[PDB]
């Protein structure tokens, strides 16, 4: 008999939530502290954790050779797809057109395999590439990294490709020790298959609706069809800093000290051109040394998939979240008193230091110098250390003038003081005019 | 520590039979924090010389830092506080030897409120003295300018070697706060005079002061005797 | 004296390991000027039977001497100063059961008129947290973050002593080893710091959370209970007419 | 005949009349005008004024052994202002005497042709027996010559009773140690009762007096130079004298007023003074009387200014120089001190606390002694509770010296309100030094009371 009005009426019938069956729902966020501090010798280390959202929904699904991907394969809209791991659907085919975009070719882009598996759909796409070249002759991200899911998301490129090509420590990521970034250099041409009248039109007659659910077809996994194949080469950077300004990310040079380690890679066939260096022309340059379209040829990249009950574009779904993660040290400082004027003065010197509790919380312990008010002369001089985790620094100098409608004059009222390695509080001049200054060494 | 020792032992040889174990305990377990009081203003460079001069009882120190410990004494003026003890009795000096002196303003800062009053007869404890200030505090006050022809003709001494302690620096207890910075300034008139004070001070004009070597001299700038008032 | 040195060997024994030998020798040279003032308050009748009540750690007194005690406490209510912190154990930490005091055993006061005495000065601006803290005998620093205070008020303290849960500290309950007898706390030579003690029944804060508290403190500047729930000695839970109030001490 | 030698002699003569009698009393050597002595609960200051007495008295007192007599002659020397003089014994010629008791005419004088001391005597007694027996009845003034003083020392009541003080102290008793003291305070009046008294005329030359077998020499052995010169007993006063004596242990301020008014017959302030008095009278020849009922002594006074023969004695007599008939007089100069003495007690402030607030006291008091100059020497004290907060039934007792003065007694209660912070209860300066000085206070926080009362 002839299957075809059963096949397309079950794949009709599937159930399934588009968006859902392709859900890529990313590692779940363990329990976390916001802020924590810890001491070490006379530095505060300050690592504060910010947790956010990714959201992506992307189109193009990154190949990854280590295939059965080729444009108008059949897949299974499964977990494995979401995890560049596919699962094909192998059965015998039909006569299938394909098309690929190189310039100048007319109708002779257009070529229909009588039977499309991966052999020959990929031996036509070698006569077709080849004819170009010898009778005829870019999408870029970047983000900085956070987590593997994160990463993913953020350049639609698979992790351990990643972690294979550059080295990626995100344990020490974590830690804040480390702020990397990564930018993705994916172009050549695109293959496309032309996509079935009605779904059955795929599969040869022997082909039945029960031979499907057996290679996995089911409303839990419903079955693709892969429309479109980029072709070309990918240029991965990496650039990895041991640094702690804010300004690190702005590295985005796709003038500055922080400038460290860098890493680039150039996509082979095989599983590369892995280059480090401490400059980044060097690898500046190599990107559009890598950038020719020869017979140095092109590999698969990316490809489009719709799901066949209704030819919608298949989109896996990216909902997940992460902890960006800042790491600030700070260092113990010193007041320096000294006290050249010809008055009695007395000081007022308050701060506060400042720890984080187990959920995160900033504690502030409130802190005085022992001799505040204490009546000082000329030339007394003193050290007042303040620890690394030294905050809300009051220093305030004052003059007994004497007169009986200003038994006090402030001469420093500082509030705000910078917690420094040297914070030198000079106070002299006469009874009559004061002088008072705060520098920072 | 070899110093601590050394002072601890040369004190415990050297004060009077009959100052009470609380004060000379209290004076024990306060010395660090005199020698630290003396090195914060350059008196000393260390502990060490801290003890070292006061078990030596010669309280020698280096210029630069006796002009620094003036500039206040140039600036305010001086200030002596007595009680009665106050002049009838006989040789009209006020003792060749000089006479133990803070600057004026830090009597002025200490001894009144952060308002400008004069404290309660508190100001025992703060000169470490009970009951001696009951009929009320004196002042001797050498004006500032006074004060500045005096050091021209290098008249201001500073104490060498009790209670004594190096770093122009009295003792005061615990409450070092109220230590204060201690000089020696130089040295035909009846009590009488108070009535004076009780009528205003009692100022004299370029008075006659007494010098190391015992002669008077003539010494422009005012010289003021009054009771404490708030 | 010979009462004297036995008072002396009986404190080095039950004198906690952290007690300084400052504080410790402060304790014995002053213990002559707080017999005195027990005399003087007719706790008991002499030095004596001061010491001998110390050692033998039997704090007995006559009624009518507690009962003239009270009178001011009567008038004008029961204080207890506290930190932030321990404010907060009170409700939120749960072996702290969810009472003010400790449980069954209750609260230590002093009378409320004898803190707003000592607390306040002469114009009755509140003293600082360093002074509190002096004239107290706690650490430096512990109220930086603000003196608090719970308030028996009058009548609280009226209904609390018609049902006779009102007690005075006993030997083996009254400072941490710095107990002493007289209905009177140990403040060092300055004992003008010294106030009267009695121990008053805990509070109970059930249902209550430290946030709320504090929240309802920096609004209106106190947190109140019309009516609370006392612990009475027997651990009995019971309601007694009357305001008690949690409070940031202000001038 | 050595008349015109006796003239002339004694007429060179040389002296100051007032200086050869002078008598004078040790001058006051080093002393304190004011004295504090502590005993128990007691402070006892003295206080002494230094005063001086200038009389010259020109009736001279007669001890007893007396050999004085009218026209008698003596020696203008020491001994004389000691009231033991010394006689200048001559052969003399005939002198004039007269009494002067009533209603005898030309009797009352008689020459007396040998004047020595028996024959004046016995011619005066047969003038004073012959008045009695004829003239008497028929005819007497009384004549009372009376003086007053509080007694400070020997030379002081000397001059000021013109009566030789070893007889005050022999017939009498003086005690002038306790007096200096401030423990005793006395009084002595000497009634002086003349009867009569007998004059001899003066002689219009010195020499007259004298025999003309009298040379100038003999007078030179006989005690005559500018040292001391010759002396006529002019006058001679007989009669009685009383001597009483008020004595008592009060320092009371009144005692001299209390003693002059029972003297003076001047019938209650003064019966504390003189209940514990004590009173001495003395009737001289000695029928001496104690005794604490003061109309004894009046009584004693009354009955003794009867003139019978109980005869008239030698009491007092008027003498003149020789070379110049001026009556002598003798020059007492003397300082004395005048002793008071206060005793004061010392006193307890008892506090008490029975209200229903926080209390506090000020309390100041000033202690008082007196230098090696007798200058006040005030010592402030203070309570050492003072400003310590104090709750009910605090009580406790202050003592005070008995030489506490200016006492400053505060008590105030903190009310707690925000414009009353603390409020005064009781406020009292000068408070009484009372043996109990009761304060209390009471009372609630918004209605205090309270009181100082003394026990």
């Amino acid at each position: 008999e002839d299957h075809t009005e059963e096949i397309n009426d079950k794949i009709y019938s599937l159930n399934y939530n588009e968006l859902e069956v392709l859900a890529k729902n990313g590692e779940t966020i363990e329990n976390f502290v916001p802020k924590e501090g810890v001491k070490k010798a006379d530095k505060f280390i300050v690592i504060e954790r910010k947790k956010k959202n990714i959201n992506t929904t992307p189109v193009d699904i990154s190949i990854i050779d280590s295939d059965r991907t080729y444009p108008a394969a059949l897949q299974l809209a499964n977990k494995g797809f979401t995890e560049n791991k596919p699962d094909a659907v192998v059965t015998k085919r039909n006569p299938q057109k394909i098309h690929i975009d190189l310039p100048g070719m007319g109708d002779k882009a257009t070529v229909e395999v009588n039977d499309p598996t991966y052999a020959n759909v990929s031996t036509a796409i070698d006569n077709l590439v080849n004819q170009w070249h010898d009778n005829y002759s870019t999408q870029y991200t970047e983000s900085m990294v956070y987590s593997k899911s994160q990463i993913e998301a953020a350049l639609n490129v698979n992790s351990k490709i990643l972690d294979g090509t550059l080295g990626i420590d995100f344990k020490s990521i974590s830690k804040g020790e480390k702020k990397v970034m990564i930018a993705a250099y994916k172009i050549f041409y695109t293959v496309s298959a032309n996509l079935p009248n009605n779904p059955a039109d795929v599969f040869d007659k022997s082909v039945t609706f029960k031979e499907l659910q057996r290679k996995g077809v089911s409303n839990e996994a419903p079955p693709l069809f892969v429309s479109n194949v980029a072709y070309g080469r990918t240029v991965f950077v990496k650039l990895e800093t041991s640094s702690k300004s804010n300004d690190v990310e702005a590295f985005s040079a796709l003038y500055s000290d922080i400038l460290s380690s860098f890493t680039a890679v150039v996509l082979g066939g095989d599983a590369h051109n892995k280059v480090v260096t401490k400059d980044f022309d060097v690898i500046r340059n190599v990107i559009k040394d890598n950038a020719t379209f020869s017979r140095n040829p092109a590999y698969p990249i990316s490809y489009t998939s719709v799901f066949l009950k209704n030819n919608k574009i298949a989109g896996v779904n990216n909902r997940s979240e992460y902890v960006e993660t800042t790491s600030t040290e700070y260092t113990s400082g010193k007041i320096n008193l000294s006290h050249q004027g010809a008055y009695v003065a007395q000081y007022e010197i308050l701060w506060d230091e400042i720890n984080y509790d187990d959920k995160g919380k900033e504690v502030i312990t409130k802190r005085r110098w022992d001799n505040n008010w204490y009546s000082k002369t000329s030339p007394f001089s003193t050290v007042i250390p303040l620890g690394a985790n030294s905050r809300n620094i009051r220093i305030m100098a004052r003059e007994c003038t004497g007169l009986a409608w200003e038994w006090w004059r402030k001469v420093i009222d500082e509030r705000d003081v910078k917690l420094s390695k040297e914070i030198n509080v000079n106070i002299s001049g006469s009874t009559l005019s004061p002088y008072g200054s705060i520098t920072y060494k | 520590n070899m110093e601590r020792d050394l002072f601890e032992k040369k004190f415990k040889e050297i004060k009077d039979k009959w100052v009470t174990d609380k004060q000379a305990d209290e004076f024990i377990e306060t010395a660090d924090k005199y020698a630290d009081k003396a090195v914060q203003m350059s008196a000393v460079a260390s502990r060490a010389e801290y003890y070292r001069m006061y078990v030596s009882r010669k309280y020698h120190y280096k210029k630069e830092f006796v002009e620094k410990l003036k500039q206040v004494y140039k600036e305010s003026g001086a200030s002596h506080v007595t009680s009665k003890d106050l002049f009838d009795d006989a040789k009209s000096t006020i003792r060749e030897n000089g006479l133990f002196v803070t600057s004026f303003a830090e009597d002025m800062a200490l001894l009144f409120t952060d308002q400008g009053k004069l404290k309660s007869a508190q100001i025992e404890n703060i000169k470490d003295v009970s009951g001696k200030y009951s009929d009320g505090v004196y002042q001797y006050e050498y004006d500032s300018e006074l004060t500045k022809n005096i050091d021209k003709l290098g008249y201001i001494r500073t104490a060498s070697g009790s209670l004594n302690i190096p770093g122009c620096q009295t003792w005061s207890g615990k409450h070092i706060e109220n230590s204060e910075s201690e000089l020696i300034f130089p040295s035909d008139l009846k009590s009488a005079v108070l009535a004076e004070i009780d009528a205003k001070y009692f100022e004299i004009i370029d008075p006659t002061i007494i010098a190391p070597n015992g002669d008077h001299k003539k010494v422009t700038g005012r010289f003021k005797i009054k009771k404490m008032q708030d």
